[PDB]
């Protein structure tokens, strides 16, 4: 009763953004164990999507702004160029590049680890160990949406069953960011230059631009 | 549904099997006409043929590969060796017979035909017949060697 | 783990024993090489 | 049906079972009463189908076991790369490969061993290696010890991942029986995924790292000066100055119109006159065809989209008048029996290792491999043994299948049938061929020995007397000579230099390769090969075909696969079992392979390897005496064994004295095997009775009652030491000879 | 190499055209066919390349 592509039995449509598409049958629940369980993937697409959703913006925002914004030496190099050492060679920073990563892994280590606990236990995280926010923790029944408040300060459709009509929105945008970023990986890889900068050439003239053209 | 390979004479609990090399009409015809299988013929008669063929044939290898020729004028004398081997062999046959079959005894071949036609008593395979067969084998063996040798004297053949 | 201790003391006890012996013998030699006799009396 | 990923949740993980020896078997988990218990524990350790009867459990055991195997191979590779980084003269060898001896193992100065650290060149003291790793590393464009060190870590990391996977797929997520059985799937992946992408992947490193760096090394530039591999990827300019086709991107590939890529890929063929190895430009191109071929091949079998092949369909449709409904039911057998699969795989993997050896000597792939005779003799001989052993193992598991998994009532085959229904016809004929081959190969030698000893050289089988010219192999040899330009216009030079005719390649003062002559001497040895191989086949095939039943033993299948006999009755029935046929076949494989590697060693030194100066004058190592003295058994005893064994028996005080020690050491364990092979446990057990008496006398008799080895074990022990002794002798003999002389 | 491109396109078309005359998902695959296009596409590419290289000589 809904638009759908490809064939599988368990894609009920009970999951947001379900177009019933799993040609590889990754979500088939016959044999489950490990990371092949279906629910995990449901959680993963969303996490990967949220992160991707966010990253795509990072990839181009600095690019775009130095272009029509106030950014100097810190002028966005290609998104790829700051972090990976060989092309841009990076940029100095208040802190050493390797060290930041340690700190960076350190900070993430706390947030990410806890999130997992939410998945291994409902309210475990939100329970015990002192400090405020623990109450903040344990929120929700579902790990995917901790139902922050905290994570959601503003009900924002949380109450309305319309929250569904958000979930999908969140989900569809997520696939979109995902797709996008993968593009960069290639664009930047063959194109060099910046994804946004890359965009202009197609823009300055299009016949001249594109992959066939690119070659 | 058609298999070519079948049990022997239709009996799957007996040794052999039927294959194109065993029961072909060509193989059957050829083997039934060798001197050995002419059950109804004189054993002595059957032998001579075997001797002649075998004798004649033996001269070749002895002469060509012999120590005496190999560029050594001895030549066709080898054939003489062959004449010596048919003597050794004759001896063996005479021995095989003497030991095998006894004078009084009767044939030991098989009387039933393949088709069950009990109608057939057969062969040499008796002290009397075998002696005849070997005796004829010899005569034929010597004569076989001689005629090949005889050809050797006349010459003309490409190998020697 | 009691049990782990139990894996040990099997024929791994032989190798731990002989490896210790080999080491001791090797060091002795490194310390006193080429000895054909006991010369301390 | 639809193919998918199927697993089960945790199935236990504890040291509890480590503390309990022989837990896997219900008979042996009770502990020892006699010393036989101990041997049985190690002999049934890997017999998984003997542990349980569930096919799912057995399949899960062998799957993690493979992870365990890979973990070791990765750990093993980690060490070779590490030793090439800390304890080697690779950087020294990289400048002067033609004079400096490759070495990658330093010995501690204890007890006097430091003598084994000989003059290997490059201002370095150590043991000369014949593994061939230096020529692999130079071929991969590996310059520094840093890169070997990074690979060492990479391999070690992989070793951890492999080991972790095994635990994960036995203790955490265990694949289901339906998953293992998806053979149409697995073949598709191993064809396309493992082999196709694998070959494709290496074709890439070659045309970006190997080919660029190797050209620098050949130009003569100092290795330390050569830009790192990643300077070729980033700045295409460097990889444009050499191999200018890189000027364009995916074109012409994307626009087809192949190719201006003939620049770094070609069908040149032959051998590089400067490196002595196969053209890297050809090898990279070679892997390009292999990739695509296997990628194409990886789409034959039908899975979850109706397009492809059902293997079960293919088999059933292959039936003739001669064979019945044969091939029908083979799919169910090969998807239900592990031993059946292992037998085929051993037979084929073993056969592959043998063609590898013959292909790597005649078509030297790595740079500076051909003129390093020490390595080439080792590589050829090594693969001959590895292949040789694996083939014997095929017979063992073919036999095990017949005893354990063969069931006409459940999984009939018709092809396997009929064969059993005339097994006497096959064995009796194979019997005859062997006797014919024995006389017509070996008997010719004995003829030659007797004629020579009687002073009749003209009455021998030789090139100077009664010739047995192997014309069929000669005609072929000539055909491959006239192959380039005529038959294969794209090929510039010949396939191998053994087919060259009038072409020679030298590196340093040593001969890399040249046209290998074939005469009466080569005729005799090949029939000896044809002879020894058949007899090995006879012993093993007899064991498999008569594994279940026999006119002597109607119910041999009930006695099992590995049993000593069925008593002294019926005249005696020792070694009727299929196991004992594998045991007997082992000696004959040894016999066959030994005369093969002797055929190699003598032929190469005599007719191929040697010194060449700049006048064209070639001086071979043994000076071309193969033709006139290998045609006699006394010749093999004298001009081959007696003459060439002088290096290993004159190696004391030298750097090669360890070979002198292993030479005698291996003679020892070989003769030692004969105690077990010529005697029976009846004597030994009675002898142990008198010795047990003495211990009881002094109150020092053990509870674990000492017993003599089982009848089968006595054979297992005997053939094991016979093999170890015999093979290790030739090892010490070969390496000492070829390192000193070469 | 426009002629070359046309040749490749012709091969691909002939292969996809077989989405009737030839093999695809065929009698009863549980799919809504993508598989057929690819193979037909790939087969077409292979045929085109083979013909083209021959054209090159
Ligand atoms: C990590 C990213 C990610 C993950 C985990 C998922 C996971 C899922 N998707 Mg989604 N999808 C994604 C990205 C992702 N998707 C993107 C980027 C798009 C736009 C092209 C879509 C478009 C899409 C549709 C239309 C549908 C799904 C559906 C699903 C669900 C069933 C399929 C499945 O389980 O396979 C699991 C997937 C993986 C384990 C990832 C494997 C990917 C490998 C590495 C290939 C990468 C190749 C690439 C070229 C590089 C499952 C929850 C079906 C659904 O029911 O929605 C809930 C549905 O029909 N997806
Ligand atoms: C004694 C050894 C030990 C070890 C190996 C750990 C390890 C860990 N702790 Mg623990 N902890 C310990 C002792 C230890 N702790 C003690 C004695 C206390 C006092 C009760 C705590 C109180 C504690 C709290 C409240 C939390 C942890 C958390 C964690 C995890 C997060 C670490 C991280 O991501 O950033 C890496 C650290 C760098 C410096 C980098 C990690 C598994 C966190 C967790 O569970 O996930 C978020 C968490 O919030 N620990
Ligand atoms: C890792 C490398 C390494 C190094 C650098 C050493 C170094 C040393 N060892 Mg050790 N050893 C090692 C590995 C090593 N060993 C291993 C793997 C084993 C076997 C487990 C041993 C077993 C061993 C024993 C038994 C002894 C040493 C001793 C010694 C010291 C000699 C003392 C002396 O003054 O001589 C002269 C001493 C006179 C009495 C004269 C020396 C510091 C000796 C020592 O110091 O005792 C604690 C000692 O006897 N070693
Ligand atoms: C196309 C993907 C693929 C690849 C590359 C492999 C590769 C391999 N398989 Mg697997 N297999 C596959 C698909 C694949 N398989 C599928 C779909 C099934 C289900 C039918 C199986 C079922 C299967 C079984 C039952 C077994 C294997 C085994 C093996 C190993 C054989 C030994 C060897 O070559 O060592 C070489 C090692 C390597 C080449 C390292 C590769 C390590 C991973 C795969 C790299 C992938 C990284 C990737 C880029 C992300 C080899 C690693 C055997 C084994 O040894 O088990 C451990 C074994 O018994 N396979
Ligand atoms: C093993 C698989 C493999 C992998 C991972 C790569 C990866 C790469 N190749 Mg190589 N390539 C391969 C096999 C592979 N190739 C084979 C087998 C051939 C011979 C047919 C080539 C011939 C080739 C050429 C001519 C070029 C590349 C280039 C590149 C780089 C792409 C830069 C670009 O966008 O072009 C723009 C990238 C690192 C390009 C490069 O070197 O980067 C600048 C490039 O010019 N490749
Ligand atoms: C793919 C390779 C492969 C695999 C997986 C197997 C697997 C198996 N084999 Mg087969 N086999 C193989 C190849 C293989 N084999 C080859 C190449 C041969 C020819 C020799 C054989 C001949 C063979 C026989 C005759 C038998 C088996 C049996 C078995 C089964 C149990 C064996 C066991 O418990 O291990 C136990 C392992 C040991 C006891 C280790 C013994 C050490 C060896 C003998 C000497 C090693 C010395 C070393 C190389 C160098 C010396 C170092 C030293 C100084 C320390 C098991 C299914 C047995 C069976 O009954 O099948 C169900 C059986 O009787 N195999
Ligand atoms: C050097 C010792 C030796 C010799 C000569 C043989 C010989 C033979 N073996 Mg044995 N084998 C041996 C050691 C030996 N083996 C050992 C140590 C083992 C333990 C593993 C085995 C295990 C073994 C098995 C399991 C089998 C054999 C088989 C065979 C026969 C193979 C067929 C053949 O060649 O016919 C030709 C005969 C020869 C080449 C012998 C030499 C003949 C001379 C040179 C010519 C005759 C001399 C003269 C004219 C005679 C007249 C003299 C007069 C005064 C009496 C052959 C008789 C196979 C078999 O039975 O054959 C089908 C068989 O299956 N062997
Ligand atoms: C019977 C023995 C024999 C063997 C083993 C070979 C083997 C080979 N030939 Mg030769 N050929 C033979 C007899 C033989 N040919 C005879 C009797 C003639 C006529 C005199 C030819 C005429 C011939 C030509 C014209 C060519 C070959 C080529 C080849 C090579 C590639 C073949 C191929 O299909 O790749 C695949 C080929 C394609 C995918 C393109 C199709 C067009 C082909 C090349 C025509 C291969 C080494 C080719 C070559 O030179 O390789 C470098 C090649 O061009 N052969
Ligand atoms: C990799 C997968 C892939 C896919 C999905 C396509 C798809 C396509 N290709 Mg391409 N192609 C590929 C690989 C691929 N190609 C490779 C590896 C090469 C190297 C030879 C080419 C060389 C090539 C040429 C010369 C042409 C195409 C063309 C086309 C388009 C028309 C196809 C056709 O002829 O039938 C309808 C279509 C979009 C045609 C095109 O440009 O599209 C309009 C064109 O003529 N391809
Ligand atoms: C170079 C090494 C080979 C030396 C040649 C001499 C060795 C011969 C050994 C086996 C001979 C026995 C052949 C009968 C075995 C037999 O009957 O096979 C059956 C086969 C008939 O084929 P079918 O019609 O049964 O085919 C359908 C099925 O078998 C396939 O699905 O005949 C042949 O193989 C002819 C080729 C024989 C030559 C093989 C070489």
């Amino acid at each position: 009763w809904f638009a759908s592509k490809q064939s599988l039995s368990y894609l009920d449509g009970s999951l947001p953004g379900d177009y019933g598409f799993d040609p590889l049958g990754l979500s088939d629940p016959e044999g489950t164990g490990g990371f092949i369980e279906p629910r995990w993937l449901a959680y993963g697409e969303v996490i990967n999507g949220r992160f991707a959703m966010l990253g795509a913006v990072g990839a181009i925002a600095p690019e775009y702004l130095g272009k029509v914004g106030l950014i100097p030496q810190e002028t966005a190099l290609a998104w790829f160029q700051t972090g990976v050492i060989p092309p841009a060679g990076t940029y100095n920073y208040w802190a050493d590049n390797y060290t930041l990563f340690v700190l960076e892994m350190a900070l993430m280590g706390f947030a990410e680890h806890r999130r997992f606990q939410d998945w291994a236990k409902p309210g475990s995280m939100g329970k015990q160990y002192f400090l405020g926010l623990e109450k903040g923790f344990g929120g929700s029944g579902n790990p995917a949406y901790p139902g922050g408040p905290f994570f959601n300060p503003l009900g924002f459709g949380k109450d309305e069953k319309s929250l569904k009509e958000l979930k999908l929105k969140e989900v569809k945008n997520g696939r979109l960011a995902m797709l996008a970023i993968l593009g960069y990986f290639i664009q930047g890889l063959v194109t060099g230059v910046g994804p946004y900068q890359n965009l202009l050439d197609h823009v300055a003239d299009p016949v001249n631009n594109n992959v066939l053209t690119s070659l | 549904t058609y298999q070519v390979v079948q049990p022997i004479n239709g009996d799957p609990f007996i040794g052999s099997l039927e294959t194109p090399v065993t029961s072909s009409p060509l193989v059957a015809w050829y083997l039934s006409n060798l001197p050995g299988y002419r059950t109804a013929v004189n054993p002595l008669l059957r032998g001579i043929e075997v001797g002649l063929a075998h004798g004649f044939f033996l001269v070749g290898p002895f002469v060509k590969a012999g120590p005496l020729r190999n560029t050594e004028i001895a030549g066709q004398a080898g054939s003489l060796a062959a004449a010596g081997l048919v003597v050794i062999l004759s001896i063996c046959l005479t021995i095989y017979g003497i030991s095998s079959f006894n004078e009084g005894d009767p044939s030991t071949a098989p009387s039933l035909t393949l088709t069950g036609r009990k109608k057939q008593p057969d062969q040499l395979q008796t002290a009397d017949g075998w002696a005849k067969f070997t005796g004829g084998f010899f005569f034929g063996g010597i004569s076989g060697v001689i005629w090949a040798f005889f050809l050797l004297y006349v010459l003309d053949l490409p190998y020697y | 783990r009691d049990l782990k201790t139990y894996l040990s003391v099997a024929p791994v006890a032989s190798t731990l024993w002989f490896a210790a012996l080999a080491g001791l013998l090797i060091e002795i030699n490194r310390l006193f090489p080429d000895a054909l006799t006991f010369p301390f009396f | 049906e639809v193919k998918i990923i199927l697993d089960r949740d945790p199935i236990k993980t504890s040291f509890e079972q480590w503390a309990k020896p022989g837990h896997f078997s219900r008979t042996i988990a009770k502990g020892p009463d006699t010393t036989t218990w101990i041997w049985n524990l190690h002999a049934d350790a890997h017999d998984f189908d003997s542990h349980t009867s569930d096919l799912e459990e057995i399949s899960r055991k062998v799957f993690s076991a493979h992870f365990g195997q890979l973990s070791i191979i990765f750990l093993w590779l980690s060490g070779m790369y590490f030793h090439g980084a800390r304890f080697s003269n690779y950087e020294a060898w990289l400048n002067d490969p033609t004079h400096i001896r490759p070495s990658a193992q330093v010995v501690w100065p204890i007890v006097g061993q430091e003598i084994l650290n000989g003059d290997v060149g490059g201002g370095f003291r150590g043991i000369q290696i014949t593994s061939g790793f230096f020529q692999i590393w130079r071929a991969s464009g590996i310059t520094s010890e840093l890169q070997l060190y990074c690979t060492a870590i990479g391999a070690l990391v992989f070793a951890g991942l492999m080991l972790f996977a095994g635990w994960f797929h036995y203790h955490k997520a265990a694949p289901k029986l339906a998953w293992f059985q998806d053979v149409e799937s697995m073949l598709n992946h191993h064809l396309a995924g493992l082999l196709g992408l694998g070959s494709l992947s290496w074709a890439g490193h070659q045309v970006h790292v190997s080919l660029p760096i190797n050209q620098f090394l050949n130009a003569g530039v100092d290795p330390k000066e050569i830009p790192l591999p990643h300077e070729f990827i980033l700045n295409r300019d460097l990889l444009a100055q050499l191999y200018p086709s890189f000027a364009e991107g995916a074109t012409p590939f994307f626009t087809l119109n192949w190719s201006k890529y003939a620049d770094f890929l070609t069908f040149r063929g032959g051998l590089d006159p400067l490196t002595g190895g196969l053209w890297l430009t050809d090898i990279a191109h070679h892997h390009l065809a292999i990739a695509i071929l296997f990628l194409i091949a990886g789409h034959m079998y039908r899975t979850n989209w109706g397009i492809g092949h059902g293997i079960k369909d293919i088999l059933e449709a292959h039936k003739g008048p001669f064979t019945g409904q044969g091939h029908k039911g083979l799919y169910e057998i090969l998807t239900t029996s592990w031993h059946a699969q292992l037998s085929i795989n051993l037979a084929m993997l073993g056969s592959l290792t043998i063609v590898v050896a013959q292909h790597m000597y005649s078509m030297p792939p790595y740079p500076y491999l051909a003129t390093d005779y020490a390595t080439q003799l080792s590589l050829f001989t090594h693969h001959m043994w590895i292949g040789g052993f694996l083939i014997v193992g095929a017979a063992a598991h073919a036999a095990i299948f017949m005893v354990r998994d063969y069931d006409p009532t459940t999984r009939y085959n018709d092809l396997l049938d009929r064969v059993l229904r005339h097994r006497d016809a096959i064995i009796s004929h194979l019997n005859w061929v062997c006797i014919f081959l024995g006389f017509h190969s070996f008997g010719l030698y004995i003829h030659n020995d007797t004629m020579s000893a009687l002073g009749r050289p003209q009455d021998m089988f030789s090139d100077t007397a009664i010739q047995l010219q192997p014309v069929f192999a000669q005609w072929i040899q000539n055909t491959h000579a006239l192959a380039p330009g005529t038959t294969a216009p794209g090929a510039t030079a010949s396939t191998s230099l053994t087919w060259g005719g009038g072409d020679l390649v030298a590196v340093g003062n040593k001969v890399a390769l040249l046209p290998i002559p074939l005469g009466t001497a080569d005729f005799l040895v090949h029939h000896i090969h044809a002879f020894t191989i058949h007899v090995t086949v006879l012993i093993l095939l007899k064991g498999v075909l008569f594994a279940r039943s026999s006119r002597l033993i109607p119910d041999k299948a009930n006695l099992g696969f590995r049993f000593p006999c069925d008593g002294p009755g019926r005249g005696g029935t020792c070694q009727v079992s299929a196991w004992d046929h594998v045991f007997l076949g082992l000696f004959w494989m040894y016999n066959s392979i030994s005369v093969v590697i002797f055929h190699f060693s003598w032929k190469m030194q005599s007719d191929v390897w040697g010194t060449i100066n700049d006048q064209g004058v070639v001086t071979h190592i043994t000076t071309g005496n193969f033709a006139q003295s290998s045609i006699t058994i006394n010749g093999w005893l004298r001009d081959f064994l007696w003459a060439q064994a002088s290096q290993v028996i004159q190696s004391y005080g030298s750097s090669l004295s360890a070979y002198g020690l292993f030479f005698l050491g291996a003679h020892f364990v070989w003769a030692f095997s004969l105690m077990f092979l010529f005697s029976g446990r009846g004597y030994w057990q009675e002898l142990i009775e008198s010795i047990v008496w003495a211990h009881n006398k002094l109150k020092v008799a053990p509870a674990t009652q000492p017993r003599a080895l089982s009848i089968v074990q006595g054979r297992a022990v005997g053939v094991t030491h016979y093999l170890l002794g015999g093979i290790a002798t030739t090892w010490a003999f070969f390496l000492a000879r070829i390192i000193a002389v070469g | 190499f426009i002629g070359s491109s046309t040749n490749v396109i012709m091969v691909a078309s002939t292969t996809l055209m077989l989405f009737a005359g030839r093999f695809g998902l065929a009698p009863s695959a549980n799919r809504k066919t993508l598989a057929d296009t690819l193979a037909c596409g790939t087969v077409g590419h292979i045929i085109g390349v083979g013909v083209v290289l021959g054209l090159k000589t």
